[PDB]
């Protein structure tokens, strides 16, 4: 019910040997407050 | 009007067992690691012995010649113990463990020193060639505050 | 007319006492078993060697190589600590002692890991077989609230 | 005509203050003594060793490898503890104690079970040969009722 408008969205593997699954992500979101 | 010794006294012994409460939940988590520590030793003689007569690190338990099975090397708070190219590298159990360390693990690795080898102790680490590691970074480390002072190793260190 | 501020607080600290009395009672049995613990282990290395060694339980003390009387390995609360064949079992004495612990036991006893054994600590047991313990129900066991968290294994524990 | 609650609730609280006076008084010296024991404990290690490494009681703190100062082995309650032949005396200070307990002391001696040694812990002693010793009768022992019921032993004890 806020003025979150996610938009960029990126996510990728966090394990460098890939031993178990796991995603970190990174997603950008952002309000608009007055000038 | 009077009673106020007994009311007190029964809390601050109840207090005092929440301060006690983190001293003996570190002091015992630590106890608990210090364990999957000697696990994870005592199977640097297989691992050392198989890369000296051999000149390779020992793949998996079996060619180490140990309990062919990681399950067959577990504890009270150990699930298992695995090596995985001469790095031994032991699992904390689900049960009877802290609360921020069950199954986390820690990794043993050595280094040819060319004639025998050195042994570290530390995080959780993978085997890149038969001289180099890295860290096994995933998430289930065990806590550096949970590690003596005798296994903070990097997976660089010589 | 008055003097209620001493005939309260005279009457408080009595009645903190009588509910600081089982805390303390079992606070205390509990730390007079935890002992019985101890003076049973360390009795575990002349079992051990004695079984890894020739592949037979030792029958009794003197052939674990230890004070070849029972009695002679008692303590403040221990009234002593027989080995029989191979399991280690710790009496409580009479005097010193809780009250519903004394003349009670407990018992260690380990298992054939091939090539090395595992320890069990908990209520006394008796030995069948090389490899298979009971319970000896009797009555004399000390009562599972006063064993630590480590010495909960039941005669079947693997 | 009137206020007597007043005065009688204020004349409660100073003669339970009287009451609780004694209670504080000897439970504060049995804590600055179940000091004393600690301060003298935690050097049996060093005592126990040089015994079973040599056979012979540490003549003195430098022998059993600790603070060659008896004045340096010192606490709040505590002006020090001193080895003399395996025998550790601790004193108490004579300031921050009670009153009937300042510069009094006990004693911690152990005697030779053969292959290890058992210890005990009660009032001041001297060691006569490496496996008796004695009343170090003179007058400055730290008086029975502030002694735990763990360091109750007499010269004699086996």
């Amino acid at each position: 019910r806020r003025i979150v408008n996610v938009n960029n969205i990126k996510f990728d593997s966090a394990k460098l040997k890939n031993e178990k699954v796991v995603l970190q992500s990174e997603f950008q979101a952002t309000t608009f407050r007055f000038v | 009007f009077t009673l106020i010794e007994l009311m007190i006294v029964i809390a601050i012994v109840g207090i005092l067992a929440a301060v006690a409460l983190p001293a003996y939940q570190d002091y015992t988590a630590r106890a608990q690691v210090s364990e999957a520590i000697l696990l994870a030793e005592g199977q640097k003689s297989a691992v050392t012995e198989y890369y000296l007569n051999h000149g390779k690190w020992p793949e998996n338990n079996t060619s180490a010649g140990v309990a062919s099975s990681p399950t067959d090397i577990k504890g009270k708070y150990v699930k298992e113990v695995e090596v995985k190219n001469g790095v031994v590298t032991a699992t904390m159990l689900s049960s009877g463990v802290n609360n921020e360390i069950k199954g986390k693990k820690l990794s043993l690795w050595a280094r040819r020193e060319n004639g025998s080898v050195k042994w570290f102790c530390g995080q959780p680490v993978t085997r890149t060639d038969d001289d180099t590691v890295a860290d096994a970074k995933d998430g289930k480390e065990i806590d550096t505050k949970h590690l003596p002072s005798t296994c903070r190793d990097n997976f660089d260190a010589k």
